[PDB]
RNA sequence: UUACUUUGAAAAAAUUAGAGUGUUCAAAGCAGGCCUUUGCUCGAAUAUAUUAGCAUGGAAUAAUAGAAUAGGACGUUAUGGUUCU
RNA sequence: CGGCACCUUACGAGAAAUCAAAGUCUUUGGGUUCUGGGGGGAGUAUGGUCGCAAGGCUGAAACUUAAAGGAAUUGACGGAAG
């Protein structure tokens, strides 16, 4: 039967997307099918901000982040538990977790 | 396109009655709409309506009255003998006691029974009941 | 099968079929 | 609706209820007709001299004014053109579209907008045949389509 | 003022040929303009028929607020000439 | 028709305004659209508090043509009504549900309160949705206290009021017992004051 | 709504309304007097027009047309009829 | 319905629905018929003598059963300028 | 100009439906019945056929033609001119 | 006004999953084109036709078989998650 009433993707009044490779498998995907997650992790573990601070040579040196969005194919997001498996009323729910 | 203006506002006017509503627009109008509707309020199946004149086809406002179960057109307008009828208000109507074909013959727009009366028979034009 | 396998192995077959009876023209 | 197209615009005119001259309309039927003829003889199309009537004239609708449409006054007074207007600009396009292809010959977009267009220039040739307004005898030459629409 | 027309009769199919009668020349295009001239001040801003449930159909104009002083007490003598000239009922009315 | 003392005076409008009786949700449901006068330019839309009154005088005459005072079921889920309910049980014989609703109490007749009213009054169609389905499953009519944005479904007859007012509720509650025991004679006539205070039947929290 | 007067719709909701979907289509286009500021001459433009205007008297563009109702230079004063 | 010599052969002459006219059928239990108490002119609640009115569980599954109620009771006078014919 | 529809005429006999008729009943048959007859005497109905053709009434419904370079209609006893019987 | 969609409900539809259309369908008739008649054999053979070829379009029968299949429920199992 149909398990999806949007088939899995997001793709609606078009014909054609051209795929992404997924980050761990390099598997074509397409671009709206994949799942995607924008990371904005610090570049330097918390552990060592403090030992760098005092190692740096400038006074008020702001450590940089480190900006990267990631793309998975789904049985790389689903084995990496990036997704889970949801219950037949929870597949439904399209709010962000709320987590952050 | 637009293909019968009958049929149009015969399935207004079934969507309004099956929801309950006491009024629907239809539009356009023509002589075949009004008389057609001038046999449905004879027989009391829908209340007063009313002709809007917009230098076009036209607009009509009909009142239900709750009294209506279905009409319906018969498209195609079949070719319809006086032997004819017996098979036509068979395979529509619900009972032999109510209920009306209405046809279009030389003498004009009329239910079966008025058609019966005058011994004439032309073309089937719809139903009510 | 993959049916996808058994169309392919029948032209594969189809193929055959039609090399041979070219031979008796 | 859209005959060569998926769009369902309902974007119209929409002709008032009155079919009489408004109150504050002092123009005559002649000074319309001859605003008409002296537009038309500048070689305006009917549509433009309509618009042009009623963007700096105030004649909302020749027919409520005059009586008579444009393209009737036109033909009264023999100032009606051979080509009906709708079909020259529909052969005028084809023509310019067709120059494109074969100056871009790997363009094919514009090789299905010409089948589009000419389809639609032989069916309104055809109304126009059986209205007889073109004779009955009267062709689409893609090789002559030029001297048409020169 | 009232326009006097002539009304060419609807032929039947089996009577002779004679030239096409112009629909101006019809039952319904005099009825208008004869409406439109009993109320020749105003100007009517639209037209309703009322298909009451008896089976008789009353008409209903709608007249300009402007000018309505022309007409407004009136209104009895227009509707029965009317009448009379016609056959058909007929309410005028300036909505205001 | 109706008398002329069953219009809304200028007193009750001056309880019903200083208690933002008026004040209605933002967003108004279609079936809600008649009882709204004008929306407010925030987005807070006005109350025919008219209309308010008009529905609760219908409202107390339905009540008073129910023969018995027990068969009236009033029923308020939400807090800030318990209090409300609770009083207006007391002063008027009618059976009081306060707080849960118990699924079943119209429909399974082996429950411990299984009971069988004539008619049920709401405080809210939301949070006692379940009050309200039983009742269209055993032939109850339903009076409500609506809101502009509360849903209309299975709800006869509703009394435009402000739903979510810790002031609203027990002034609308008091105006309909008074109304419903005016029409059942226990005060002599529509202008002697009643001895319940429109302060009593308000909720209290813990606190004061 | 199952009762509801629809020969008689509440003037706003009608002014609401598509124009071609009221109970007559009516234009919500009008004609218009426009002065100019330079000299004193009547003349009817169309709220939407589509051409440059220009008075007989001077040489000067009335009004600019745009995707709808056209816009009136500076100075130039209008006047519905 | 009648018989040939006269007689009522019908039991159960069912009842209709005030807002859609529609029969109410036996085993329609979301529908109500609502009665409403008569109030003499001193402001008494008349004992025994009501206005009756049944909706069927079409209209109050549709939520028009309130609107249905304004236009009834305002045109049988129980209320006044809270139920308007044109929208 | 039609189309359509009403009515009429037509569609062999046999067959079907169907009226009459105690083959002892019936399937059937088209017989038969009368006070007993140098004879008297009800019958053997009728429907239906159905596309095509024929005649007829009706002009709704659905087509078709008409007066736009007027090549238009009436002048019945309109004014003349060219002819033909 | 037009689009791409979405959320809630189910008057209504449906075997159900579900559906603002897959509704207005035994209360069956708005206009129109195409396709199917249990599963296999089989998109096979043959003939035709298009193609440089690969192949495309059209397209059987003999024979064989009582099911094949759709949606959902409970359980069992999973080198799936909590
Ligand atoms: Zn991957």
């Amino acid at each position: 039967p149909k398990k999806r009433a949007s088939n899995g993707r997001n793709k609606k009044g078009r014909g054609h997307v051209k795929p992404v490779r997924c980050l761990n498998c390099a598997r074509c995907v397409p671009k709206d099918k994949a799942i995607k997650r924008v990371t904005i992790r610090n570049m330097v573990e918390a552990a060592a901000v403090r030992d760098l601070s005092e190692a740096s040579v400038y006074a008020e040196y702001a450590l940089p982040k480190l900006y990267n969005k990631l793309h998975y194919c789904v049985s790389c997001a689903i084995h990496a538990r990036i997704v889970r498996v949801r219950s037949r009323t929870d597949r439904k729910i399209r709010t962000p977790p709320q987590r952050k | 396109t637009r293909t019968s203006v009958l049929a149009d506002a015969l399935n207004a006017i079934n969507n309004a009655e099956k929801t309950g509503k006491r009024q629907v627009l239809i539009r356009p109008s023509s002589k075949v709409i009004i008389k057609f509707l001038t046999v449905m309020q004879k027989h009391g199946y829908i209340g007063e309506f009313e002709y809007i004149d917009d230098h076009r086809s036209g607009k009509i406002v009909v009142q239900l009255n709750g009294r209506l179960n279905k009409c319906g057109v018969i498209q195609p307008r079949f070719n319809v003998k006086i032997n004819d009828i017996e098979r036509w208000t068979d395979n529509l109507l619900p009972a032999r006691q109510f209920g009306y074909v209405i046809l279009t013959t030389s003498a004009g727009i009329m239910d079966h029974e008025e058609a019966r009366r005058k011994h004439v028979s032309g073309k089937i034009l719809g139903f009510v009941y | 099968m993959r049916d996808k396998w058994r169309k392919k192995r029948v032209r594969r077959l189809k193929r055959k079929r039609r090399k041979v009876r070219a031979r008796s023209k | 609706g859209r005959m060569h197209s998926s769009g369902k615009g309902i974007s119209s005119s929409a002709l008032p209820y009155s079919r009489n001259a408004p109150s504050w309309f002092k123009l005559s039927s002649d000074d319309v007709v001859e605003q008409i003829i002296k537009y038309a003889r500048k070689g305006l199309t009917p549509s433009q001299i309509g618009v042009i009537l009623r963007d700096a004239h105030g004649v909302s609708q020749a027919k409520v004014v005059t009586g008579n449409k444009i393209l009737r006054i036109l033909k009264s007074n023999g100032l009606a053109p051979e080509i009906p207007e709708d079909l020259y600009y529909l052969i005028k396009k084809a023509v310019s579209v067709r120059k494109h292809l074969e100056k871009n010959r790997k363009d094919k977009d514009s090789k299905f907008r010409l089948i589009l267009i000419e389809s639609r220039i032989h069916r309104l040739a055809r109304y126009y045949r059986t209205v007889a307004v073109l004779p009955p005898n009267w062709k689409y030459e893609s090789a002559t389509a030029s001297a048409l629409v020169a | 003022f009232l326009a006097e027309r002539r009304i060419l009769p609807k032929p039947a199919r089996k009577a002779r040929k004679q030239q096409k009668r112009p629909r101006s020349r019809t039952l319904t295009a005099v009825h208008d303009k004869i409406l439109e001239d009993l109320v020749f001040p105003t100007e009517i801003i639209g037209k309703r028929v009322r298909y009451l449930v008896g089976g008789n159909k009353i008409q209903k104009v709608l007249l300009d607020s402007k000018d309505s002083t022309a007409v407004d007490y009136k209104l009895d003598s227009f509707q029965q000439l009317y009448s009379k000239l016609t056959g058909k009922q007929v309410v005028f009315e300036i909505p205001g | 028709s109706l008398p002329a003392s069953f219009d809304l005076t200028p007193e009750d409008a001056k309880l019903l305004l200083a208690a933002n009786v008026h004040l209605g949700a933002k967003n108004v449901q279609v079936h809600n659209k008649p009882y709204v006068y004008k929306t407010r330019p925030d987005g807070m839309n006005i109350i025919n508090i008219g209309k308010t009154w008009e529905k609760i005088v219908l409202a107390a005459r339905i009540i008073a043509a129910v023969p018995n005072a027990s068969d009236v079921a009033v029923c308020s889920s939400r807090t800030f009504g318990q209090r409300a309910v609770l009083k207006f049980a007391a002063h008027t014989g009618a059976t009081a549900i306060a707080g849960r609703f118990t699924p079943g109490n119209f429909t399974n007749y082996i429950t411990r309160s299984f009971k069988e009213p004539r008619l049920v009054v709401v405080t809210d169609p939301r949070t006692d949705a379940q009050a309200i389905k039983e009742s269209s499953y055993v032939n109850i009519p339903v009076i409500a206290l609506t809101d502009m944005d509360s849903p209309s479904e299975y709800v006869d007859v509703a009394i435009p009021c402000n739903n979510k007012g810790k002031h609203s509720i027990g002034l609308i509650w008091w105006l309909l017992a008074r109304e419903v025991l005016r029409l059942r004679g226990i005060i002599p006539d529509r202008t002697t004051e009643w001895s319940v205070m429109p302060d009593l039947y308000f909720y209290r929290d813990p606190e004061e | 709504v199952l009762v509801q007067d629809l020969l008689h719709p509440s003037p706003a909701t009608e002014a609401k309304q598509h124009k071609l979907k009221t109970l007559v289509q009516q234009p919500r286009s009008f004609f218009m007097d426009v002065k100019c500021q330079g000299c004193l001459n009547i003349t009817t433009v169309f709220s939407h027009a589509q051409t440059a205007v220009t008075c007989d008297s001077c040489s000067t563009v009335l009004c600019t047309p745009t995707g709808g109702k056209a816009k009136l230079t500076e100075g130039c004063s209008f006047r519905r009829k | 319905m009648e018989n040939d010599k006269g007689q009522l052969v019908e039991l159960y002459v069912p009842r209709k629905c005030s807002a859609t006219n529609r029969i109410i059928k036996a085993k329609d239990h979301a529908s109500v018929q609502i009665s409403i108490a008569k109030v003499d002119e001193d402001g008494r609640a008349i004992a025994g003598e009501n206005i009756t009115y049944a909706l069927s569980g079409y209209v109050r599954g549709r939520g028009e059963a309130d609107d249905s109620l304004n236009r009834l009771a305002q045109q049988d006078g129980l209320l006044k300028n809270v139920w308007s014919y044109s929208r």
